[PDB]
């Protein structure tokens, strides 16, 4: 059938962490750009 | 020409976007509920998982170079105004 | 059975088609907008 | 790395700076008076005022490729921003 | 002894020229530079 | 009569002295300065 209400949940997680690792180094990047036009 | 390799750098960070994005939605509906969640097998999201990973990895390899590639046009940007506006 | 001449010509064909900046940008630029 | 193409072409550039600096101030010297264009011949002039030349295109040549390397630093940091900031 | 007092006009303009070539290449390049931090 | 070795070795010995870029930089700024 399917899975574990809390196996759901821990994918999930992983997921987001996935995406909080790659919205960090977007985060990054914009700054070096903002920075660019402030230099 | 610098425009060629640019070019190339922007297009496997594009298809490494499309990727990552394909795969996360597909697995974002194979999960949205038990009824679709049937009609696939806790090894194929084992598989899944690892597909997912594995792209991150590299879209995370490829934000990583973007920031040292701006790294570098602020450093000769920099370099060029002290030597002409200073 | 499978025609390697043809999985070839295709891989040659969409080599040689040609990216758009303007696009390829707006793309990506929805592309993660889409997601983060 | 960009780093040590970086260092070369600036300090290339740096080179018929130098060259061209001296070269000009050495003939400004010669020809500043008739008491030290003694010393010289019409025919030193005449080479001097090649050399001269000389750099001056080699030095017209730096300009202008840094014109282009800066008019590629604008357009890749106007694509990141595009891809982004937008 | 020297050279004719036009002759040295000559060199003279030469060189006014080869300055504003320089010059010229400079200016271009320091627009790049300042519309960048405008763009 | 020249020895041939010597300004050979003058010549690795320059190549591997290494620019400073912000001194670089600063030589050029002045040498623009003075000219221009």
């Amino acid at each position: 059938y399917y899975i574990d209400a809390d196996l759901l949940r821990e994918i999930k997680q992983h997921l987001k962490q996935q995406q909080e690792g790659l919205s960090h180094l977007i985060s990054i990047i914009k700054d070096d750009l903002e920075d660019i036009k402030l230099v | 020409a610098p425009a060629d390799y640019f070019r190339v750098l922007v297009q496997q960070f594009e298809v490494q976007l499309q990727q990552y994005r394909q795969q996360i939605e597909e697995l974002e509906n194979h999960l949205a509920t038990q009824a679709n969640n049937s009609h696939i097998t806790p090894q194929d999201l084992s598989m899944a998982m690892q597909k997912i990973y594995q792209t991150f990895v590299a879209l995370a390899a490829q934000l990583q170079s973007i920031h040292e590639n701006v790294k570098v046009l602020k450093e000769q940007y920099l370099s060029y105004r002290k030597m002409f506006l200073g």
